[PDB]
């Protein structure tokens, strides 16, 4: 009856819950396809890794998906659809759950540096019926460039194949450079790795 | 996927599946027909609860969702390398053979479209209303953005509307700007040049070139500015600021195509600064076919 | 001696459960009008939408939800098996330990520290504290269990019990991270596999945290309320076990038609829908509990609460097996219909209930009969369904109107409407949203008060022994 046994319901409950994480991701970590990196595709760059740090701390990924479905539609208003290699270095993944605004997976090179800087610094500016915050902060800050030695090897612990001369200077890639410039950097590399191999 | 993890998969699946037929079937035992009654013994803080059955409907609501389960997966891919046997998908269905479908059968469709355009010169199409429409609606989406949803530009943004065409307005140069895009450089004179040196020629551009008055009391030097332009300035905009779209160097002679605003202050900028306006190619992310009618579209605007 | 319940952390973490609704509710209202109207973002980076919003879902789910969960446990444990919670001091720990969770939560969120993870997105040396707390919560609760009078354990405690073990082992799975320093770590996982890892996670959050830890609530809180018995305890096996087993699989229903792979999302979507069947076994067992005593209804606005609470839990727990049907999925997926889904579920069932639970033991625990208004009772009802059902109808509204839009094709093949065009139809809906999540913030605020004009009531409260 096991509702009298409070450490057989116990283990019975942990036994339970466990089956569905066992069959899902273990597999996965063991799958070909979705640890493949794309074809030529590198780590991000001291810069761009920089970047996405920043994209993770604004909380863009709350409007922004970077997961291309592979639908028709998705396809001609976007490009081609996200693939389970392109994402296979970023910790933590940012593919999205909401689009408040676009998907991002391949702005790619389709804007100017120029046209970033103005849209980030005053979306309302560029696109006057824009829902996006602006981030004029990103201007008024620079990069020093202390921590990202320290990330790079934590990520090559992860995986992501950083070379000793990746890390050896990562700090001078970056150091005096503006928030504002590492987001455009990150925001250009988006899904490049895959329409160039 | 190894055959290992794909029995993994498959086993632990269908293993759930067996295991939850068993829980409903089980628990189903000595069931009371229907809504009967009485309690149970034991009592929690003063909560009882009924023997009473599974309702009849639920119990075939969850039959229902578990036999559907195994038909699902046995038509689609998921337990583990089963790729499917969903009748219409050779080889067996995944999401990126849909998909290669889905554009295949768009391609039989809109191809004739795309081909009978593809035929015709930029202008030829221009004059097409259809094309137009299609035209405006491939603006509207890849270039609304930047060129605004009016195609009438922004500072920093041509208007593509006007008459007024930076790196030339025939059929073909506006092919090009679109397809292999753009890249501008006015060079700085600020150092070159000097601040005052700056504030005349910009003074000289606005007053004398562009015909635009000056603020009231700016003492420029407009004989400096004239003689600046005619060293420097007029190797690009031709002097009379006539402009060149050779290099894509905009007349002077009219603010009115000038994207970086007209005031003194900012042809102070702009002189003194430089510009790089970058209109990005489109080869790749829109094709030949997309690009030829946005250049007709683009085209048609200015008539 | 000590044969009386402690009630002590259970009033704690009752007002804090409403102090928390508010903050949480308010910051909720407040970047929905951020949505509306962009200045509200203020050009600052602790008041843009970004930073904000995780801050509403885990003030929300964490703070609100998670304090519900606290004092309702700890109140329905006790009386459930008839004994003081074990651990008395243990337990408030647990109280002072989750408060400082969510103190963390308000510094850190607003100043950038995320790991970006839905709904894990503290960092790490915050998911140490948090789970130090709730291994103290699972002694203290397990604990409490273990020294029972009765034989039977009441199955309101499978539903805790599960909630409480499983959610242990969800945090820590998907929550190692290499730390870099103090307020910045990198998942373990990347790509695809984090995906997997990440929701398998975030569903099995609300799968638990927000099903079966408030299938619990309604387990006990229903019956004592209505005082009837539970309508069938063998549904309350099947329901039990079958969703226990089944909600794990569903993971893959977030991320369907993405770069995981097909099987995968096959997996969830199939499973996804056999939990349709346990979901509503919850349902079924808690509205039939009522059958007969329907004229309560009328008479009783915290019987209403708890009621009316089944029913968006029901029609949630069909909505979100439809939309985890990949055809579905591809239309509701990014569009603000999940957002709709979210918060039927979070106003129409988690808030209801714990409502209605608090309401119902706030005097208890407060020792007074009742609360200090049952008119206000009334009014927070209406208030909180007419805000709901308004939230919900406006995020149908854009999220069909999104996900038509986006992939709304012409006839000569080219895209019909550019985003922007998408963005400005969904206007109107985000600020009905905005109303709708306004009137139910009101409703709350119709609660504090009311909570506080009980409060007063008497001062050496402790009226509970056998
Ligand atoms: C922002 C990144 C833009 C994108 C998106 C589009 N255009 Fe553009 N375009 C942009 C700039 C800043 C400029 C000026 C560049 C310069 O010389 O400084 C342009 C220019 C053009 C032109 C040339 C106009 C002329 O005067 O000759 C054309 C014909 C043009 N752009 C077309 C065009 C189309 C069709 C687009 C959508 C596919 C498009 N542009 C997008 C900036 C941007
Ligand atoms: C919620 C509101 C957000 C926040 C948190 C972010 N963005 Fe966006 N964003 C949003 C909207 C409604 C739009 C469409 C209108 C517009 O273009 O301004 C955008 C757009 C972008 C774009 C352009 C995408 C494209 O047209 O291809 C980019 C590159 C972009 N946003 C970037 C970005 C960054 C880096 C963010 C964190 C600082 C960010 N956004 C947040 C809505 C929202
Ligand atoms: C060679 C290349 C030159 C030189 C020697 C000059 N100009 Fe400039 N200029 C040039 C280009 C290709 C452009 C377009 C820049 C862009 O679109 O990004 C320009 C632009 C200007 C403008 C701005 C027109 C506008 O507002 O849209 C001005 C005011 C201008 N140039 C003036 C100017 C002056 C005063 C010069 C002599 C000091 C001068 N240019 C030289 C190319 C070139
Ligand atoms: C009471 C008034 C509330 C309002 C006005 C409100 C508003 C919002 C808004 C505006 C968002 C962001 C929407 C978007 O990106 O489109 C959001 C997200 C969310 N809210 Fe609320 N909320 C309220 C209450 C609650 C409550 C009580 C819960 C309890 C669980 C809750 C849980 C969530 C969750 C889980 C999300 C994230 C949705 C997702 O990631 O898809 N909300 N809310
Ligand atoms: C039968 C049980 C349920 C199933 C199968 C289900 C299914 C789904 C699906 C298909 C989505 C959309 C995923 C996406 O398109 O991104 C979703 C989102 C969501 N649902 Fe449920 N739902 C269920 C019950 C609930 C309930 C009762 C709640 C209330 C707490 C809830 C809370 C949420 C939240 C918070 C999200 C958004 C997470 C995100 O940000 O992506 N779910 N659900
Ligand atoms: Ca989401
Ligand atoms: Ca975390
Ligand atoms: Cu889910």
């Amino acid at each position: 009856k096991l509702e009298k046994n409070v450490g057989l319901l116990t283990l019975f409950m942990i036994l339970a819950v466990s089956i569905g994480g066992l069959t899902q991701i273990v597999p996965l970590f063991f799958q070909d396809s979705v640890n493949e990196p794309v074809e030529g595709m590198k780590p991000y760059t001291a810069l761009q890794l920089e970047g996405r740090d920043l994209y993770i701390r604004e909380g863009c990924v709350g409007c922004h998906s970077q997961m291309i479905r592979p639908f028709r539609a998705e396809t001609e208003r976007y490009g081609h659809y996200s693939v389970a290699g392109e994402s296979v270095y970023d910790h933590p993944f940012l593919w999205g759950s909401k689009r408040t605004g676009p998907d991002l997976a391949r702005v790619g090179g389709r804007y100017s540096d120029d046209w970033h800087r103005a849209h980030l610094y005053n979306p309302r500016n560029v696109v006057p019926e824009s829902k996006m915050p602006s981030y004029p902060w990103l201007v008024e800050n620079t990069l020093d460039g202390k921590d990202t030695a320290k990330k790079m090897s934590a990520l090559r612990m992860l995986g992501v194949p950083y070379t000793e001369e990746d890390i050896a200077g990562a700090r001078d890639s970056v150091n005096g450079k503006t928030e504002m410039d590492a987001m455009v950097a990150y925001l250009q590399v988006l899904g490049t790795a895959l329409t160039n191999k | 996927m190894s055959t290992f993890w794909s029995g993994y998969i498959a086993l632990l699946t269908l293993g759930t599946i067996v295991a939850l037929f068993w829980l409903i079937f089980a628990t189903r035992k000595g069931e009371s027909a229907g809504t009967t009654d009485q309690t149970m013994g034991h009592a929690f803080d003063g909560i009882e609860e009924y023997d009473n059955p599974l309702p009849r409907w639920w119990f075939l609501l969850f039959i229902g969702t578990l036999v559907f389960g195994i038909l699902y997966l046995v038509l689609y891919p998921g337990l583990g390398n089963w790729k499917g046997v969903l009748p219409g998908y050779e080889g067996g269905w995944t999401q990126e053979k849909q998909w290669e479908r889905e554009v295949a059968q768009a391609d039989e469709k809109y191809g004739p479209i795309f081909a009978k355009y593809a035929a015709m010169s930029v202008e030829e199409v221009a004059q097409d209303p259809q094309a137009v429409k299609m035209g405006a609606r491939l603006f509207a989406n890849y270039c609304s953005i930047c060129h605004g949803s009016d195609a009438k530009g922004s500072l920093g943004f041509p208007n593509l509307a006007d008459q007024d065409w930076r790196w030339g307005g025939d059929a073909a140069s506006i092919k090009t700007s679109i397809l292999n895009g753009r890249i501008a450089a006015m060079p700085a004179w600020g150092q070159a040049i000097g601040e005052e040196g700056v504030k005349n020629v910009a003074a000289f551009v606005r007053k004398d070139l562009a015909g635009l008055p000056l603020p009231e009391g700016t003492d420029a030097d407009l004989s400096a500015g004239k003689n600046v332009y005619a060293q420097t300035c007029a190797v690009c905009h031709g002097q009379g600021g006539e402009g060149m779209a050779a290099l894509g160097a905009p007349k002077l002679n009219s603010a009115a195509g000038w994207i970086y605003g007209s005031s003194l202050g900012q042809l102070q900028q702009t002189i003194r600064h430089g510009r790089n306006g970058q209109m990005p190619a489109q080869q790749q992310y829109l094709g030949d076919d997309k690009v030829h009618l946005l250049a007709a579209y683009v085209y048609s605007l200015s008539q | 001696t000590s044969t009386a319940y402690s009630y002590k952390v259970v009033r704690q973490f009752a007002i804090m459960t409403v102090v928390w609704g508010i903050v949480g509710m308010g910051l909720g209202v407040f970047i929905a009008a951020q949505l509306a109207w962009p200045f509200l973002n203020f050009d600052l980076p602790w008041t843009s939408f970004g930073r904000l919003r995780p801050l509403h879902t885990n003030a929300v789910i964490f703070a609100f939800g998670g304090c519900a969960l606290f004092a309702t446990s700890y109140y329905s444990v006790q009386r459930t098996c008839q004994t003081t919670l074990f651990a008395p001091k243990l337990a408030a720990f647990t109280f002072w330990g989750w408060q400082l969770v969510i103190l963390l939560a308000a510094i850190s969120l607003p100043l950038g520290f995320t790991s970006s993870k839905e709904y894990a997105e503290l960092e790490w040396p915050i998911d140490i504290l948090i789970t130090i707390v709730w291994v103290a919560y699972a002694v203290v609760f397990f604990g409490t269990l273990a020294k029972r009078k009765v034989k039977h354990i009441y199955v309101g405690n499978w539903f805790f019990g599960a909630f409480i073990l499983t959610v242990a082992i969800l945090h820590v799975v998907n929550n190692l991270e290499i730390p870099v320093t103090a307020m910045k770590s990198y998942s373990l996982y990347a790509g695809a596999t984090d995906a997997m890892v990440q929701w398998w996670y975030g569903h099995n959050a609300v799968g638990f945290f927000l099903t079966a830890g408030f299938l619990g609530i309604m387990y006990y809180f229903v019956p004592k309320q209505a005082e009837r018995p539970v309508y069938s305890y063998r549904l309350s096996i099947v329901h039990f076990w079958a969703l226990i087993t089944v909600y794990i699989w569903a993971g893959p229903h977030h991320l369907h038609y993405t770069a995981l792979p097909d099987w995968a999302q096959s997996l969830g979507m199939v499973m996804s829908l056999i939990l349709l069947a346990p979901s509503w076994g919850g349902m079924i067992n808690g509205m039939m509990t009522l059958s007969g005593a329907w004229h309560k209804l009328r008479s009783d606005p915290i019987l209403r609460f708890l009621v009316v609470s089944l029913a968006f839990y029901g029609m949630s727990t069909f909505e979100g097996p439809m939309m985890a049907i990949k055809t579905v999925n591809a239309l509701s997926h990014y569009t603000d219909w999940t957002i709709g889904h979210v918060h039927a579920g979070a106003l129409g069932w988690v808030a209801m209930v714990s409502i209605g639970a608090l309401y119902h033991l706030v005097p208890k625990v407060f020792g007074r009969e009742q609360m200090h208004s049952i008119g206000l009772i009334n009014t927070h009802f209406w208030l909180a369904t007419i805000g709901t059902v308004l939230y919900i109808a406006s995020m149908w509204v854009n999220g069909i109107a999104q996900g038509l839009m986006w992939r709304a094709i012409n006839d000569d093949g080219t895209l019909t409407y550019s985003f922007v065009e998408s963005l400005e139809a969904s206007h109107p809906g985000f600020v009905v949203r905005m109303i709708g999540g306004a009137i139910f913030f009101a409703g709350m605020l119709v609660m504090a008060y009311n909570t506080w004009r009980t409060v007063q009531a008497a001062k050496p409260a402790e009226y509970d022994a056998a």
